């Protein structure tokens, strides 16, 4: 156990789990001979990159799990919610950082895996009839998140028993309690809009549902903590 | 000119046939593929990647669906129980159908390579026992008990050391044709057989929840193959 | 101990049939002996879900045409194929200036003459087709639209000032080429509702397979 | 003869098929062709050239139109007024189509590279002040003053010292595709814009004239692109 | 990166339309079934201001043919297309000796057959074609006409002795290949009027481009 620190902000963590390293490909920054080789994109480094950390949300028996939006998720929040909102471009990597906390005597399974263009597929109307799009609150939820309504097909119409085909990573309560994840910059364009195009979702559901006698706490606090990394902006308006 | 003479299949269109044809825009200068994370080359990758196999797939009320995806053990069960069992038929229906592998030999054919199962004890970490785990290639039947499973190729499990454990499925092959109804299918007939015992029953202390779920997850080794593209679904492109 | 056929290639090759025009003399159906193709590689239902496996594509497509009478039948009557690349206006009427602008590719040929071929190239301005789109372009209507993934318009019809003497049906084959692909997805286990979203039927939501009694029988 | 199988396209006429032909006169001999000054290679050697950029399409008045040329300033305006104001849209109607660059365009359907502005002002020699000349990247809205546009990239220019300025346009895109009313249109969206404020108001001494105007120059820089060739005109070959 | 595409070669290629034929059975339009067409290569509209964008130019043409009846049918019917070089003699008649002068050159070429095609050099006895001549041949009718920019006459007709059996339409299209252009100059930016002359109408003098309200609003 040690504590690492960027900047302002210093998280207590462990050691140095398994981490995985999404698609193999470390988040690195972009060349000067791109689409915009004149105005060249600054890359912020001071407090913009450093440790946020989400309103930790309360794991129940009955949760059906939940999900995030990116950039969506900072682009309200502090100082890199400034720079995504008046700037036309970016690109950037993440490190995604999840941790419980809970007595040996509590039992469950998380899966938490990356989904890029993750596309919200509501239940359209409920005798498939009705061509209803998710809203603006289901689509880029911010930093609370959102919860899943029919987790088994990710509310999107594709199992989930399938997900590991993403970069994931698992968290059995009785072996871990934390899971860390690197995430390059995937997208069919070297730049784009921080505000139109969320490039990917963070994804944990209970594979394996919450369990305790009488008498334990009966909610356990999932913490998600991320840093930017390599990140880039073009165009201040 | 040239002396030739045209022979039969000439003005034919094979829609297998991968000649080359002309070039709608001559000038036009596709923009340039640039580097974009994991790509995929042979599906056969895919293959190799665990993904979920909903073993206890007998709920089927809509909100109950996500249980298919774990199994449990309890206090309740007695030593010798058989647990759960299932096939090594990665192609056919049942638990397969939810792995990515199975769904991937539906666009094929024929197949073979040796497989192979993880299973993982999501229990309280205060819980401890043992489980046996065996294998009874295709022909030999099920095991009557604990003890003549235990003499085939088996695996002692204890969760209370190790809260994963992989089994290697040695071989499968979807090679054996069949013509049935009047439709024939290239099916299995190598059903190897995964049996599942509590070897001891599960022990816990005061505290601790008396019931557990575990989760399947299987891919095939690099020895894995396919053959023939087979178009087959049962999700189409509605109107 | 060979693994060609589990490749991209091999899989997306074949030219599988992803269009069908309809020119009928009497008819409520493309009533001006004329009509208008935009390109859809889901013309083949099968297709769909193969490539939603993928996030991101990229290929060329060999397109062959195949035309004849309801009855498949071959008559002298000559034809005019005209590909309307993305961004260039589609002919309103059989008249439309459209069918002569040189910059709209067009290939004649005779029923007789054995299939029409040509191949198109990767068109989207962006770096590959993206079947999803987590966003809108710059609760809405225009979410997981990315409208750079058009490859064009196919306007099909009679050569000559006059309606054909024959009722006609063309059909569409399309072979994919030279395939690329990126970050794979889980496999769509739902029926599909609509041509753009991915939603679903929120009540009869299915599981991926086939299902048992006991976990414990056979 | 030689073994053939005749393949789909065949006998086709493809009015983009740039193959070869047979000559009706195999026998004569052309005029051969001499030096002329100033052969133009390829179009993008005409972009680059400055044409007079009608800002001021305001007139339309058959005998004013000579008049869309030059905008102009005077002492009647005060400190921080917006003295003009347009988009960087070479393509689009408005001011560009006088330019040839915006003409050529035209003939196009995408493009994409830094443009080139030069203003010349044509007053009295005895004229003196600051012009404030401000570029909103694509989104940024018309600031709404001055000063504000004095925090936006800009340029102070005093024609008291030089009588010449030339802006650039770091990037213009016309790629995104639109598809409206029924017809699909790759429009730009990048309509940078560029506004021009009274740093300080025009000065004069007794004896010359309170107004003067000034000319708007564009072309594009070297790194200029064009793609897609698209004839289309109102001005056609009459009857 | 690539500017293939802005080159002369690349704007000027892709065969247009600059001609059509008709010769009805029944009519007032070339009643002798057979018919001349000097060769204009402002036959396809908007070719004039493109070329008109320069004052020297030079090229080969390559010319294909498209004969049909009026509802675009094919019929078993032979045809002759005679080329009379400029300085040789158009027949004034379905029987005129010039048909049969071999320095015509002439192809045949069944309805069935595929499109004619041939190549046809740069003939002009000057350097360059000119689109623009500012003088007269040695207040004059004969301002701006260099005659040394003839190309030549096409002249076609049923084979045979007699009439043809059916009404027949040909279309004439012209790849323009090797191009090479001087001295460049202003886009026209008013209506044509003739074909000889740059006069324009001086009521209606339009501005080249959209208008607006104020210098101020957008």
């Amino acid at each position: 156990v040690a504590q690492l620190t960027i900047g302002n902000s210093t998280i207590t963590t462990q050691e140095a789990a398994n981490i995985i390293v999404g698609y193999g490909e470390w988040p690195s920054y972009c060349s000067d001979s791109d689409a915009t080789a004149v105005d060249k994109p600054t890359r912020p480094d001071v407090s913009v990159n450093r440790f946020y950390t989400l309103d930790t949300k309360l794991w129940e028996k009955s949760s059906k799990g939940w999900y995030w939006k990116f950039p969506d998720v900072l682009t309200e929040t502090g100082v890199f919610g400034q720079n995504a909102q008046f700037h036309y471009l970016y690109r950037s990597g993440f490190c995604i950082h999840v941790q419980c906390n809970a007595s040996k005597f509590h039992q469950g399974a998380l899966l938490v895996a990356v989904l890029p263009e993750y596309v919200i597929g509501t239940v359209a109307g409920g005798t498939g009839t009705e061509d209803t799009h998710p809203p603006y609150k289901q689509t880029q939820p911010g930093a609370d998140g959102f919860e899943l309504q029919h987790p088994y097909v990710l509310d999107a119409g594709i199992p989930i028993s399938q997900l590991t085909v993403c970069p994931h990573q698992w968290i059995n309560l009785r072996t871990n309690n934390c899971a860390t994840i690197i995430v390059p910059y995937i997208n069919a364009l070297p730049f784009d809009s921080a505000l139109n195009h969320c490039n990917f979702g963070l994804l944990v559901v209970p594979i394996s549902p919450l369990d305790y006698d009488q008498g334990a706490t009966p909610v356990i606090p999932i913490t998600i903590t991320l840093a930017p990394m390599c990140s880039e902006f073009a165009g201040l308006r | 000119g040239f002396p030739t003479e045209l022979k039969p299949g000439t003005n034919q269109f094979l829609t297998t046939d991968d000649g080359v044809s002309a070039p709608i825009l001559p000038n036009f200068h596709p923009t340039p593929c640039i580097h974009i994370p994991g790509e995929v080359r042979n599906l056969l990758e895919l293959c190799q990647v665990e993904t979920i196999l909903e073993v206890n797939n007998v709920p089927t009320n809509a909100t109950s669906l996500m249980e298919r995806l774990r199994f449990p053990v309890s206090a309740q069960a007695g030593k010798g129980e058989l647990c759960a069992v299932f096939r090594a038929d990665p192609g056919r229906n049942g638990p397969w159908q939810s792995t990515l592998l199975g769904q991937l030999c539906g666009y094929y054919t024929q197949w073979s390579g040796s497989l192979e199962v993880t299973f993982m004890f999501t229990g309280s970490f205060m819980a401890t026992g043992k489980m046996l785990i065996a294998y009874t290639p295709p022909g030999g039947p099920l095991p009557k008990d604990r003890a003549t499973a235990m003499l085939g190729t088996h695996v002692i499990w204890d969760f209370g050391l190790q809260s994963s454990v992989t089994l290697v499925i040695p071989w499968i092959s979807n090679t054996h044709y069949r013509a049935h109804a009047r439709d024939g299918v290239f099916d299995y007939y190598t059903t190897g057989l995964v049996s599942i015992w509590y070897q001891t029953n599960y022990v816990v202390p005061i505290g601790a929840p008396n019931t557990a779920y575990i989760i399947a997850l299987a891919a095939a080794q690099k020895n894995f193959t396919m053959k023939l593209c087979k178009d087959a679904s049962d999700i189409l492109q509605t109107g | 101990h060979s693994t060609a056929e589990t490749t991209l290639d091999s899989f997306f090759s074949r030219a599988g049939l992803v269009g069908e025009i309809d020119l009928p003399l009497k008819g409520t159906t493309n009533p001006n002996g004329y009509a208008n193709w935009d390109i859809d590689i889901t013309g083949y239902a099968q297709m769909r879900r193969k490539v939603e496996l993928f996030t991101y594509m990229r290929f060329d497509a060999e397109f062959t045409f195949v035309a004849c009478t309801p009855t498949g039948e071959v008559v002298p009557q000559l034809l005019q194929y005209m590909f309307v690349p993305p961004g260039a206006p589609k002919p309103d009427s059989r008249e439309s200036l459209a069918w002569q602008t040189a910059t709209n590719p067009s290939v004649f040929v005779k029923l007789s003459d054995p299939p029409a071929q040509v191949s198109v190239p990767f068109m989207s301005p962006a770096s590959a087709y993206q079947w999803f789109y987590d966003g809108y372009p710059t609760k809405d209507l225009e979410y997981g639209a990315m409208p750079n993934n058009m490859m064009g318009t196919f306007s099909v019809r009679t050569v000559g000032t006059s309606k054909s003497k024959y009722p006609l049906v063309v059909r569409i084959y399309m072979r994919m080429k030279h395939v690329r692909a990126w970050i794979p997805r889980p496999m769509r286990n739902q029926n599909y509702l609509f041509k753009a979203n991915p939603n679903y039927a929120g009540n009869s939501i299915k599981p991926t397979g086939a299902s048992r009694t006991a976990i414990t029988t056979l």
